[PDB]
């Protein structure tokens, strides 16, 4: 339990590629495809803005 | 601030390729034809297979891509087609597709060659390229093994998919002898001359000229049957020479838009 | 390694007669002695192959061999035996031993 | 209590693979294992296995 | 598997050479004389044909029927 | 005016110490009048020199013969006549170092402008009072032009 | 009578013959 | 490739972008000069090149180990003999502005192998799936639709990032809540 | 909703080794179905585009967003605190060109200008003043990279072929193969960049850009390298091939006698052991005074033929381009595809009597020469005899086993030391303390 | 399956470049991995060093 | 950044080195307090910048190296201050998990 | 999976312009022009043909990713002339001289055919 | 017998018989201890300054120190060894026609690619491993250079084209059962 379970567990909102090169972004950034982004999600309050 | 006026010069012209010179333009817009020839030039190709039955050992997308990549004449037609995606229709129409059958059983005991023979046009003048040699093997089929479908081709050019492409290989090269050092030999003398090299067997390579630009652009478009060799250049000068009229009009209505 | 039969011997230098042997040290020259010979030792298995560590992390190490006044060993029987509380205890080794 | 893995699918990915596949050999010392010297390439291995197929894991 | 239609490079038609040019080897031709007979110049198109291995007439030879 | 120097060279060594790029080559020049050394970076390839050629080099501050000072950016249309019309070489570089023979106590006397030339270096090593317009970090123009005796 | 320098193509007659006796498998 | 040169398809030109020889003859493939010198694969610039002139003569290289009768002296005399620079280098022109590339690439047919680790088949994500029963936290695998696993070594690189909040909301806020 | 453009993710190698394991990145959303990311984030990752897998964490909440953002992102975490210097560097095509682009010889026209200019994101809209401006506008490699150094950094590095005796004479303030780079007003002055001067060293050009500008500028001058480069590399082009990799013929002649003195070398010391005149180094057996010698002898002759493989090299050659730039490879990869392979060894040995007294069965008992233990005298563009592909098998042998242990050797390391070390930290009181609140240390690092 | 000819291979659906060797079980083609070990009826003196032996003739 | 021209002479006065050094080395504080024992101890701390920065920073130096201006020279002061002050262990910080 | 379909490079999506015009604000005259599903073939041509107009300071064209169809052209012009009308010049005479390349191969044809 | 050895399979005459007529022997590794191996045999059998002159077996060809999957590797002895041994492992991996009758194998993950091609440089101890005629890759137009920036790390930039025409193009197979 304490070791795999306490302090190593499996989370949500994870995803898995292959990475491969894009010089054109900005060292900051990163390329996702668009499945993944499709699939997680953010939870986002609202507000009359 | 103007154009210029180029010159164009055929040497070679035969029913599978052209070889012209120009001369007097920019190395921007004789590159930019040659990207005109392998991507925007119309064509008619087999897009889309209905398969009845298959029971060759081939798969059943294995014949609808060997389909697609076989070459039909197009050559006054492909001018007088719409794209599939601009009939007001609804399920092909004779003006903007033309279709095909293939309806072969092998019953024989020896092998069938499944060629472009066996598909059959209901336009005689868009047909595989069998008219004046082999036919492009599409299946073998064993004894009792068959294979209907019917077929549809659809204009369309090389920037979608490869099949539309008219050429098998254009051969651009400008300045043979390095006068313009656009490349930097090592060991200039190991390198073979251009096909042409106005340069004698002595000298490796001309002199380095410093005040000079490009000129005298060498092609050689060779086709692959379905447009013949100076239709796809009328083509390309026709459809590059629209793709700008047409981002002029656009930009027209951006300027007084704004 | 003797290192109190040599350091006693004459014409050896009883100042710069080092010893490699960190548990050799710690029983002759002292607990401040080993934390000197420790980083010394631990500096010289890292320069060897040309590459650099800043000195802050060297001295957090040998600081915390040494922090209690005798030899921490890196290893279940040096930090479990350390106070630091059983649910910190169970999560290195032992796991159950300890609870 | 037994040995393990005596037994192992074929493996049919490509022809090349079957037929390596039945010529192999297994040295059955553990993994967990430090030592080196049975993992080296014995020079009397000459000519019967092959000095460059092997696999790059811990095996 | 079969002979692909074009050269992948190229765009050339190389689909209805495969029958001629084992035809002209049978016949006594070289292999590199059999190559541009059939008018394959670029190195591009003539390794589709040379590097083509026929698996089609293995494959014919499991009989669904007969 | 603006012309931090003038006088005539000549080439009296070329690449000296073997050709290092293949564009670019030193020459080691001397001066005929104010007995000044250079050391010179040209374009070799569009602008060639062979040894024993003489040159006038007319390091300017400046291109307008009024010295109106222009701001260091390149703007090609323009009318306003300039000094690069009668040269045939025009660089436009940066003073990056003075080094002179001074003393703790008395001045110098031999001083030594390096300037820059966007890569291609050049070392002006004379006497003290022909490099006075020079001061470090200060564009310079170079002006160039083969006498043809 | 010996074979000399013609041996490239002689010492792949008998690697084929033996690779025609004896497949790859025969040691299973 | 044959040669033990590994690697992902990265981007794909169409034709009127890739390089192109002095006929149109653009490469299939275009790897990197930097995978060639700290890996001293020299047998794959030798197979680059006497795959060249077995394509043009119209028949088959050998390249067994050890023969004596092949060096690269020998294949560079052939290939000279077609009319291509005997080191097989090209002059290669660029595909988007036409211009010739100053430097000659190397360029000739080699045997590339197409190994089973496609991407389509690793690509895998998660957002609040189903859940083990013993621990209720996410499953394993990326056919059971699992989560990654956010293990101790990734816990350390975060303590020393000094960062509580992501640590705690993954290690208890994306994983397994409970009261 | 639906992760899209700008979101923060957190993203992360598998081994996990150190802080910049786990840098944050702003999410930008592309076609195909990979991860994708720019170059000189491979360094601190380790990441390798052959195959590698990365995961991608993404934070839940604006208190974990609003914290990764100031604390993890990726231009936060450019120096590294372990060594006080880079994790990130230009490294690959792009050092390899930006070493040519530097050089003195460089000149671009304004086709070309104008069109490497589109691609600077901090550019002001001003042309600068060509280099040279008659015969013909030329701009200059320098020019350019100029106007990509940010701010007013200054600095001085030496670049790779510096030769040591330049200080020393004259024209050390102008230097004829253009070594010494010095930056000034954020300007190249002189000097040709590689990475000893654009790597990860301490006091590289990123480094002062990052200790003088933010960590935001400097995130604008990784970024503009590499396309301003990147871009100029279509014109220029980067190859290697088999021309590369032959020598000159007098080289190759160079090299064969070099090897025959050294393998005559190895006979007489064999003779003077055999009739007992090799007296012992005083400190070695017979054994290893032998083996010492002949080492020695073999060691130089593959360090001097070497050198004069090198020396051989012309200034076009294309390993010899990414090695100055420090790009890929080294000095002994040239060496050993152009000269001599060398000795091959196991254990640190040559190599073993495998047999009874001998190493292979060729060889004949009691053979001591270089030939015979393993001495490779070939070169990979030459091949390898049969004999010695074993033996640079045996030996290559050595290093796959020894990555196989020690990948699982010292992940044990890293392991013991955090659960040591996991909650010393330093305290609002400044000191350094633990989780029992004994004080480690009185002030960090003392 | 055994000294069958090819057109015999092929009218049962198999193909004759299949090398055999392997076993059908359960519809699962299995492979027997072949296990080295010493061998037997031989004597070896070896010289283990970290015990109370100074050596050790296994048979 | 002043445009200093090291070939003219500087007006600088040297006692304002000396004095402008005496007054930074008291803001950079490592060890706060008025007490004895922390006074000693913020003394050790800054020991060796001290050195540097006396040693750097001469009056000598000053005048035939480096030929600051005043107002250089104030600009560098609080230029290595603002410096120091950044690089001071921020707490909370999490070392051994760095030094591990 | 992720695969764009391959008419996403020259087909106007819905509510995409064309062309899109952008005063830029650095320098004095100067015009940002963002075409869609447009490559290097049309970005080349205009560039090279600005570069022909003596009126014209600064041109350029760039491919911001080639994943995505989208060029950006920044043109800048001499006070008495906007990159309006030198964007609009540098197409009227690429087209005619498109149009006398096209007669002239005509000719050229129907001369060698016979000829 | 090199001359019957070439007229077999017109006759009957076969390896069996060089073994029967005492020309090869089946020496193994505790007896090869005491041979005195020569490694080609005019070459190392010939008059010089000795080295032996007192063979005692030859080998065949020295190329047959190599197993199944290094064999297939065009000129193994101008790589570094490791990756020859990548090789023989990622040559395990290529996709190809892996048998003839797979349209009747009911086989879990089958992968064949379309359009298979034979090397155009290969080994000559390819040949018995049959590797002709199943064969996994293509030889493609490989190109070193270092284009636009996307190859850049043991990347690769492949054609669009290429690939629209059928390159690499494959077929994977996923079987089901349940009763
Ligand atoms: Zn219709
Ligand atoms: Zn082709």
């Amino acid at each position: 339990r304490v070791r795999g379970n306490l302090m190593g567990k499996r989370v949500d909102f994870s995803a898995r590629t292959v990475i491969t090169p894009d010089p054109n972004l900005s060292i900051d950034q990163v390329g996702v495809p668009r499945s993944i982004a499709a699939n997680m999600t953010f939870a986002e309050i609202v507000t009359p803005f | 601030p103007y154009a210029n006026q180029p010159t164009v010069r055929i040497t070679e012209l035969t029913d599978e390729n052209v070889k012209f010179i120009i001369e007097n333009t920019d190395l921007a817009v004789a590159n930019s034809i040659r990207r005109v020839f392998i991507a925007e030039v119309p064509i008619i190709a087999i897009d889309w297979v209905q398969i009845d039955a298959n029971s060759s050992v081939l798969h059943d997308e294995f014949i609808a891509h060997r389909l697609g990549l076989i070459p039909l004449t197009s050559d006054d037609i492909v001018d007088k087609l719409q794209y599939s995606r601009d009939c007001t229709c609804e399920e092909f129409c004779p003006e903007c597709s033309v279709e095909f059958t293939l309806d072969v059983r092998c019953n024989e005991d020896q092998t069938r060659h499944v060629t472009s023979r066996d598909l059959i046009s209901n336009s005689p003048r868009v047909i595989p390229v069998t008219s004046r040699q082999d036919d492009i093997l599409i299946v073998k089929l064993r004894k009792g093994q068959e294979l209907r479908l019917r077929a549809y081709a659809k204009k369309g050019f090389g920037k979608e998919h490869a099949k539309w492409n008219p050429t098998a290989g254009v051969a651009f090269e400008y300045d043979p002898d390095n006068a313009l050092r656009h490349t930097v030999y090592p060991k200039p003398e190991e390198w073979p001359k251009s096909e042409y090299s106005e340069l004698d067997e002595d000298e490796s390579q001309a002199p380095y000229d410093p005040n000079g630009k490009p000129e005298r652009f060498y092609y050689n478009v060779e086709s692959c049957g379905s447009l013949r060799p100076e239709t796809i250049v009328l083509s390309a000068l026709s459809g590059l020479k629209k793709k700008l009229s047409d981002l002029q009009t656009q930009l027209s209505h951006e300027i007084q838009s704004d | 390694v003797s290192l109190m039969r040599v350091l006693s011997e004459k014409d050896v230098d009883p100042v710069r007669t080092t010893s490699n042997d960190i548990v050799e040290i710690f029983t002759v020259l002292g607990i401040e002695a080993v934390r000197k010979a420790l980083e010394r030792e631990l500096y010289h298995v890292i320069s060897f192959d040309g590459s650099y560590v800043n000195y802050r992390h060297l001295a957090l190490l040998c600081d915390t061999m040494t922090c209690r006044g005798h030899l921490m060993a890196i290893t279940r029987h040096g930090v479990n035996r350390q106070d630091t509380g059983p649910l910190m205890k169970c999560s290195f080794e032992e796991t159950v031993d300890v609870l | 209590q037994a040995r393990a893995g005596v037994s192992q699918v074929l493996n049919r990915l490509t022809f090349a693979s079957t037929l390596s596949h039945l010529r192999r050999l297994n040295s059955p010392i553990g993994r967990d294992g430090k030592l080196a010297k049975p993992r080296q390439l014995h020079n009397t291995l000459w000519g019967m296995v092959c000095p460059a197929e092997t696999p790059e894991g811990h095996a | 598997m079969i002979i692909p239609v074009r050269c992948f490079t190229c765009g050339k038609i190389v689909g209805n050479k495969w029958e001629a040019y084992l035809g002209l080897l049978q016949a006594e031709y070289t292999e590199g004389d059999a190559l541009d007979a059939l008018g394959l110049k670029r190195y591009c198109c003539r390794r589709m044909l040379l590097a083509h291995v026929d698996l089609i007439e293995k494959l014919l030879n499991y009989a669904p029927l007969e | 005016a603006g012309i931090l120097f003038e006088d005539i060279f000549d080439v009296k060594d070329i690449d000296p110490e073997g050709k290092k790029f293949d564009r670019v080559s030193r020459l080691h020049c001397e001066s005929e009048s104010f007995k000044m050394d250079l050391i010179l970076d040209v374009n070799i390839q569009i602008y060639p020199v062979d040894l024993g050629d003489k040159f006038r080099l007319v390091i300017a501050s400046t291109l307008y013969e009024d010295g109106t000072l222009d701001d260091g950016e390149y703007n090609p249309t323009d009318d306003r006549p300039s000094r690069a019309d009668q040269f045939e070489y025009v660089m436009y570089g940066k003073v990056y170092r003075i080094e002179g023979d001074e003393t703790s106590t008395e001045a110098a006397t031999r001083l030594s402008a390096y300037v820059s030339y966007g890569g291609l270096l050049m070392r002006l090593q004379g006497d003290a009072n022909n490099l006075h317009g020079f001061e470090v970090d200060s564009r310079v123009y170079l002006l160039m032009k083969k006498l043809a005796f | 009578e010996i074979t000399p320098d013609l041996w490239q193509e002689a010492c792949w007659i008998v690697i084929s013959s033996y690779f025609d006796e004896k497949g790859l498998v025969r040691q299973q | 490739s044959r040669h033990g040169q590994k690697g992902t398809c990265g981007i794909q030109y169409r034709q009127e972008d890739m390089p192109f020889t002095c006929e149109g003859i653009t490469p299939d493939i275009i790897i990197n000069p930097h995978a060639i010198p700290s890996r001293m694969t020299i047998g794959h610039l030798i197979e680059c090149l006497q795959g060249k002139v077995s394509a043009n003569k119209g028949e088959i290289g050998d390249a067994t180990p050890f023969n004596d009768a092949v060096n690269v002296q020998k294949i560079s005399n052939l290939l000279s003999d077609y009319g291509y620079h005997l080191r097989g280098n090209e002059v290669l022109y660029n595909g988007f502005t036409g211009r010739k590339i100053t430097s000659q690439i190397f360029i000739g047919p080699t045997y590339y192998q197409r190994l089973k680790h496609m991407v389509d088949d690793k690509i895998h994500s998660r957002a609040r799936g189903p859940i083990q029963i013993l621990n209720r936290q996410p499953m394993e695998g990326r056919s059971r639709d699992g989560g990654l696993r956010f293990g101790e070594m990734e816990r350390d690189c975060q303590i020393a990032h000094g960062a509580a909040q992501f640590l705690r909301e993954r290690l208890f806020e994306a994983s397994d809540p409970y009261q | 909703r639906h992760m899209c453009d700008g979101d923060i993710v957190i993203f992360n190698r598998q081994p996990t080794l150190h802080k910049m394991s786990m840098m944050g990145h702003r999410v930008r959303i592309l076609p195909w179905s990979t991860f994708r990311l720019n170059l000189s984030v491979t360094t601190p990752y380790n990441a390798d585009f052959d195959g590698d897998e990365m995961n991608l964490h993404l934070p839940q909440s604006l208190e974990t967003r609003a914290e990764i953002q100031e604390l993890a992102m990726v231009p936060r975490m450019i120096v590294t605190p372990q060594s006080n210097r880079p994790v990130m560097g230009i490294v690959q095509d792009t050092l390899t060109a930006v070493r040519k682009f530097t050089k003195r010889d460089v000149f671009l026209e304004r086709g070309e200008v104008m069109n490497l200019l589109m691609f600077l994101s901090t550019w002001d809209g001003k042309v600068p003043q060509p280099a040279i401006l008659k015969p013909r506008p030329l701009w200059t490699g320098k020019q350019i990279f100029s106007l990509i150094i940010p701010g007013h950094i200054n600095c001085i590095r030496t670049h790779s072929t510096h030769p040591d005796d330049e200080d020393s004479g004259p024209y050390k303030h102008i230097s004829p193969g253009d070594t010494k780079v010095v930056v000034e007003n954020g300007e190249l002055i002189m000097g040709i960049l590689c990475k000893k001067s654009l790597g990860t060293s301490a006091g590289s050009l990123v480094h002062i850009s990052y200790l003088e500008m933010g960590h935001d500028i400097t995130r604008l001058f990784y970024s503009n390298i590499q396309t301003v480069i990147n871009n100029w590399l279509l014109i220029e082009g980067h190859t290697i091939g088999i021309g590369d990799s032959i020598a000159d013929s007098k080289t190759y002649q160079d090299i064969q006698n070099t090897i025959k003195k050294a393998k005559q070398d190895v006979i007489e010391v064999i003779e003077k052991a055999h009739n007992n005149e090799l007296e012992p180094t005083p400190g070695n057996t017979l054994r290893q005074t032998f083996e010492n010698q002949v080492n020695r002898i073999l060691n130089d002759a593959r360090d001097k033929t070497g050198s004069s493989a090198q020396k051989s090299l012309s200034e076009y050659n294309n390993f010899k381009s990414m090695v100055v730039s420090g790009a890929k490879g080294s000095k002994i990869n040239i060496s050993q595809v152009i000269a001599v392979v060398g000795q091959q060894n196991v254990e640190g040995k040559r190599i073993p009597f495998g047999f009874k007294h001998r190493t292979l069965p060729h060889f004949i008992k009691d053979d001591y020469g270089p030939e015979s233990r393993g001495f490779v005298e070939n070169s990979y563009l030459a091949g390898l005899t049969p004999t010695e592909f074993f033996f640079h098998a045996m030996g290559g042998r050595e290093g796959l086993i020894d990555t196989a242990v020690k990948t699982a050797e010292t992940g044990y390391i890293q392991r013991r030391l955090i659960k040591s070390m996991e909650s010393v930290m330093v305290k609002y009181d400044a000191t350094v303390r633990n989780s029992i609140n004994q004080v480690v240390q009185l002030r960090y690092g003392e | 399956l055994n000294g069958l000819t090819d057109r015999d291979l092929c009218e049962l659906n198999e193909c004759p470049l299949d090398p055999g060797g392997y076993f059908i079980i359960n519809g699962s083609e299995k492979v027997l991995i072949a296990q080295e070990k010493m061998a037997t009826n031989t004597v070896y003196v070896f010289a283990k060093k970290d015990s109370k032996y100074a050596y050790t003739g296994e048979c | 950044i002043f445009h200093i021209n090291p070939r003219l002479p500087s007006d600088l006065h040297p006692i304002k080195v000396v004095e402008g050094v005496k007054e930074l080395s008291k803001k950079l504080v490592i060890v706060n307090g008025d007490d004895p024992l922390s006074r000693q101890a913020q003394e050790n701390a800054t020991l060796l910048f001290n050195i540097h920065l006396r040693s750097t920073l001469c009056s000598r130096r000053m005048a035939e190296e480096f030929r600051l201006s005043g107002e250089a020279f104030d600009w560098l002061l609080g230029e290595i201050e603002s410096k120091f002050n950044q690089a001071i262990a921020h707490p909370g910080e999490m070392v051994g998990a760095l030094a591990a | 999976m992720n695969a764009p379909p391959a008419f996403e490079s020259f087909l106007l999506f819905e509510g995409e312009k064309k062309i899109t015009i952008n005063k830029d604000t650095k320098v004095p005259n100067a015009c940002l022009f963002t075409i869609n599903k447009e490559d290097h073939t049309l970005g080349n041509i205009i560039k090279s043909q600005l570069l022909k107009d003596p009126q014209v300071l600064f041109a350029g064209y760039k491919v911001p990713h080639p994943l995505e169809h989208k060029i950006i052209i920044r043109v800048q012009t001499t006070p008495d002339y906007s990159p309006q009308e030198a964007f609009t010049n540098a197409i009227t005479d690429l087209i005619s001289e498109l149009s006398l390349l096209e007669e002239r191969f005509r000719v050229a044809i129907k001369d060698k055919q016979e000829g | 017998h090199i001359d019957q050895l070439k007229e077999r399979e017109y006759n009957n005459y076969s390896w069996q018989d060089l073994v029967a007529s005492g020309v090869v022997e089946y020496i193994d590794t505790l007896e090869e201890e005491t041979v005195m191996l020569a490694m080609t045999p005019d070459d190392l059998q010939e008059k010089e300054v000795a080295y032996c002159s007192t063979y005692t077996h030859c080998e065949i060809h020295p190329s047959m120190i190599l197993g199944v999957c290094a064999s297939i590797i065009p000129f193994p002895d101008h790589n570094q060894s490791p990756r020859n041994t990548y090789q023989s492992a990622m040559g395990k991996q290529a996709m190809g026609v892996y048998i003839t009758n797979f349209h009747v194998r009911m086989d879990t993950l089958a992968h064949v690619l379309y359009y298979p091609q034979k090397p155009l440089v290969t080994t000559r101890s390819m040949e018995y491993l049959r590797f002709r005629e199943l064969p996994a890759g293509i030889n493609s137009i490989v190109a070193i250079a270092s284009y636009t920036g996307y190859n850049q790390e043991d990347s690769v930039i492949m054609n669009r084209s290429a690939v629209d025409r059928g390159f690499f193009r494959s077929v994977f197979y996923r079987s089901y059962k349940e009763q």
